[PDB]
Order: structure tokens, then C-alpha cells, then sequence
């Protein structure tokens, strides 16, 4: 199953509503593919043969 | 429950442990360290900065 739409998260009290306040965080993030980090970071091509 | 009901804050992250799941699991030796800091230090105190 594949999840396309996203939603703003609730993380405790204070609802978000659609607006991003407070405890809101956001579902989509950002890696850091580059060469300065270590070997852990580094990207890897994954493909699953079922 | 008794965080949010008669104080807001600004910043709250918990490392290691998920925000929602200090309900279930319970807690062991509970140590609070409290200071007074800059508002442009407060991205100064997390496991991992300079």
C-alpha cells in the first residue's frame, strides 16, 4: 500500500486543524545525502524482488 | 495532562522517546536541569550540536 496524501500531525494537546501551530510537525522530511558526513549517511539504492 | 492547561510553551522535543508514549511506558530516575539561556541558543542545547 502506497500513502500519497499527507496530513498535518498531532503531537499532544492543541489542535492543528489544518494550520500548522503549535505541536504541529510536519510528516514529510528532508535526508542529507553528502559526502562530508559519514558512512551511515550515505544514500542507499534499495529494490525488493517478491 | 498537566502541561498543557496552565502554561504555554514554545519548543518541546523529546529525543529518544516519542511525545505520546509517556503515558504507557514508565520512568525511571527522573532528573530536571533547569536554566535560563538566549532565545538564539535554544538550537544550542540538542544530543549532537557545536
Amino acid at each position: 500500500e502506497r500513502d500519497i496524501s499527507t496530513e498535518i500531525y498531532q503531537a499532544g494537546s492543541t489542535p492543528c486543524n489544518g494550520v500548522e501551530g503549535f505541536n504541529c510537525y510536519f510528516p514529510l522530511q528532508s535526508y542529507g545525502f553528502q559526502p562530508t558526513n559519514g558512512v551511515g549517511y550515505q544514500p542507499y539504492r534499495v529494490v525488493v524482488l517478491s | 495532562s498537566v502541561l498543557y492547561n496552565s502554561a504555554s510553551f514554545s519548543t518541546f522535543k523529546c529525543y529518544g522517546v516519542s511525545p505520546t508514549k509517556l503515558n504507557d511506558l514508565c520512568f525511571t530516575n527522573v532528573y530536571a536541569d533547569s536554566f535560563v539561556i538566549r532565545g538564539d541558543e535554544v538550537r544550542q542545547i540538542a544530543p549532537g550540536q557545536t
